[PDB]
RNA sequence: AGCUGUAAGUAAGCUAUGAUCCAGAGAUUUCCGAAUGGGGGAACCCAAUAUCUUUUAUAGGAUAUUACUUUUCAGUGAAUACAUAGCUGAUUAGAGGUAGACGCAGAGAACUGAAACAUCUUAGUACCUGCAGGAAGAGAAAGAAAAUUCGAUUCCCUGAGUAGCGGCGAGCGAAACGGGAAGAGCCCAAACCAACAAGCUUGCUUGUUGGGGUUGUAGGACUCCGAUAUGGUAGUCUGUUAGUAUAGUUGAAGGAUUUGGAAAAUUCCGCUAAAGAGGGUGAAAGCCCCGUAGACGAAAUGCUGACAACACCUAGGAGGAUCCUGAGUACGGCGGAACACGAGAAAUUCCGUCGGAAUCCGCGGGGACCAUCCCGCAAGGCUAAAUACUCCCUAGUGACCGA
RNA sequence: GUAUGAGUAGCGAAAGACAGGUGAGAAUCCUGUCCACCGUAUGACUAAGGUUUCCUGGGGAAGGCUCGUCCGCCCAGGGUUAGUCGGGACCUAAGCCGAGGCCGAUAGGCGUAGGCGAUGGACAACAGGUUGAUAUUCCUGUACCAGUUGUUUUUGUUUGA
RNA sequence: UGCUUUACUCUUUAAGGACAAGUUGUGACGGGGAGCGAAAUAGUAGCGAAGUUCCUGACGUCACACUGCCAAGAAAAGCUUCUAGUGAGAAAACAACUGCCCGUACCGUAAACCGACACAGGUAGUCGAGGAGAGUAUCCUAAGGUGAGCGAGCGAACUCU
């Protein structure tokens, strides 16, 4: 999972607080899946996300 | 280009020995063969083989003026003959 | 120097290049063995073929 | 009219046929280094294919081409036939460095403060990394307002330590109105019509080229009449001139005496000034020298104006049946971030996931939310100047330093 | 920069004596004789490492734990020669880089084919002489390995060459 | 036709094959040597006599050869054959020529390397003699190399051996 092929979702980063306002760093990271699609009619296989799959 | 293969004779108390048996003391510039000399010896005075022989040189220092500096690389070559003379030098 | 160099042929360079090296060759033995009375004659062989060179470069281009 | 650097010293020479020196254009440029034929412990070693060379001949020498990836075009190809891997050849672009500076992004601390310390602050600072440019970023209203309105952006003054946020503690802290600097707006997608190809059932759907078309007072298609002019440019390293940058030329006027080693110092009598700024000379000079004010000057290369040419770009009035106006977008739930705003009564902007609209009788916003009114059309791009910095060049200045 | 400590502590394990030299100057330099020490090492040859300390001729300002005419010190000139020795134009172990490739906020991490890498494998020369310094390197004699040019006795490219 | 392997028949201290330290000639009328010694100012140049027998005798060499044991003891190239193939006619003898790049002086149980020093410390490999002796122990010695980089007096306290 690094990137996507069509769309432009990457991973990323942010906070996580919990119930006493502590600060720590997480690892956002979108969901992606191993399509094999048609890319100029030879396929492939690439990461797709979800989203796109719609 | 075989004229920048030798450079100078050299004028040492061995190199006159060296005249008694044919064999002569040549500064050759750096990067050449054994037979680079060769060819520029046959080219320049008529002689023969009878094969060369090379040496090299590490620098020294020297100082003058509270500096500190080298001195050149050298390479010697020490050319034996068959049959002529060099009354040349 | 340059103007009769400039009215040679093209091969008659190439021959003074000869006889140019062939006399550096002769003032450098004659330098190693304690002679020549004249020294400053050794800038002049050297410029001359500089000269000429640089006349076959512009000839050619 | 003298010259061969520092640097004396010797010995050789050069120049009135104009040296040395200065300025603009050229030529040559060993070997390592992204290093790029292969290798390597940088400045080394070892190759291949052509061509020309030395020797009776092999050995020896010289020149040219040979990395990797991708942009395009050919051949070749095959698990498996059709052709896709792949291979080969040609063609197009990159690859590293600084200027220890300025800009945009990804990721992102601790000591310290709170007289301790957990949310908070230090602080999106230091450091790393990618991406550029001479500037970058932002930029043509889904805006600021509350009328009686104004019309792209950036920067400066003022609003103001105000409204606000905050274990409401330490502390963080705007924006609009007003005055200025500089000023500028353009091009698409769609709907429509042609030229071609395909399942063309010859239904005329899809794809490419060319015309059309760019908005809120809604505008365009489409229809009917006009009409073929007017006017701009943010291009063309194409000309023709004006200027400028890199060598320069010329440039006024004083003598004697005393103390002196030596006078510019002193004492008499003069002269100059579009020049009495400065430096040098055996001590302190308007009149000794270098200069300064003024005046003049460019073969060569670069730069900036100008105005010619050539490129481009730009039409009116009325009608309103039908058609078009940016989609997994707007928006909602959940979890985070950015807004001065720490979930707070939390609008507006993003990010991850899961749900998910309407089409002008429409849609967004005016700090939860509803109704009324007012102001605006997102989900497509481009854009000069006012602004920040100085590795380096030229010319200057300082109640800045004097080992 | 200069004192006090103070002309004090120290002078870094070991056996010397005399005669004759040179010289302005001698226990400390040269020569001669006798004595003494190590002798599985204080004797010989090489691998690292050092980088001209090597040899010849001069010099005595500083270095030498004293002196010094001497020196590994200062000045000037001069010496290291390879078809066969050790390495390259041969091979591979540990390990490293690794076209494509597989993963990963950037940076980058790992890895097939192919390579690089001796401490190992494979490989053709022996004795003597010579100088102030070089010697399986120079010369003396006798060999060996791989080739190239003229001579030497065999033909379909079927091989029967 | 090379290599591997299964069944059957013989064959066996036999035969075939493979390796081998070493010896004898040649090399060699050569150079080596106890000692003599000039022709100038050199023990220099030049001249050389013997080469025997017995005793001890190696983990140096055959050679990891042989027996035994379990902890079960590197790879690739060079080399050798057989075919695939390529495919004028090369292959012995003789003679003459060619064979590239880098290191080579010196010190190297040290005064020249590692310790700030001309330092009682450390440094991998090979050779390592004689009389006694198991021996590389210990004592004295050969070949060789050193006499230590401050001394001269006196012979009290005290400290060390």
């Amino acid at each position: 999972a690094k990137v996507c092929y069509f769309t432009g979702r990457k991973t990323s980063s942010g906070n996580n607080r919990s119930h006493a306002m502590n600060s720590t760093k997480r690892t956002v990271k979108p969901n992606l899946q191993k399509v094999r699609v048609l890319i100029d009619g030879k396929p492939k296989k690439v990461w797709v996300s979800a989203r796109a799959l719609k | 280009e075989l004229l920048d293969v030798i450079k100078r004779p050299v004028i040492t108390e061995k190199s006159m020995l060296a005249m008694d048996e044919k064999k002569y003391t040549f500064e050759v510039d750096t990067r050449a063969n054994k037979t680079l000399v060769k060819q520029a010896v046959e080219s320049a005075f008529d002689v023969k083989v009878a094969n060369v022989n090379i040496l090299n040189v590490r620098p020294k220092f020297k100082r003058m003026g509270k500096y500190a500096g080298y001195t050149k690389k050298r390479r010697k070559a020490i050319v034996t003959l068959t049959e002529d003379s060099k009354e040349i030098q | 120097k340059v103007k009769e160099i400039r009215e040679l042929t093209t091969a008659e360079m190439l021959d003074k290049e000869k006889q140019l090296k062939e006399e550096l060759f002769n003032l450098r033995f004659q330098l190693a063995t304690g002679q020549l009375e004249n020294t400053a004659r050794i800038k002049e062989v050297r410029q001359s073929i500089a000269r000429i060179k640089t006349v076959l470069r512009e000839q050619a281009n």
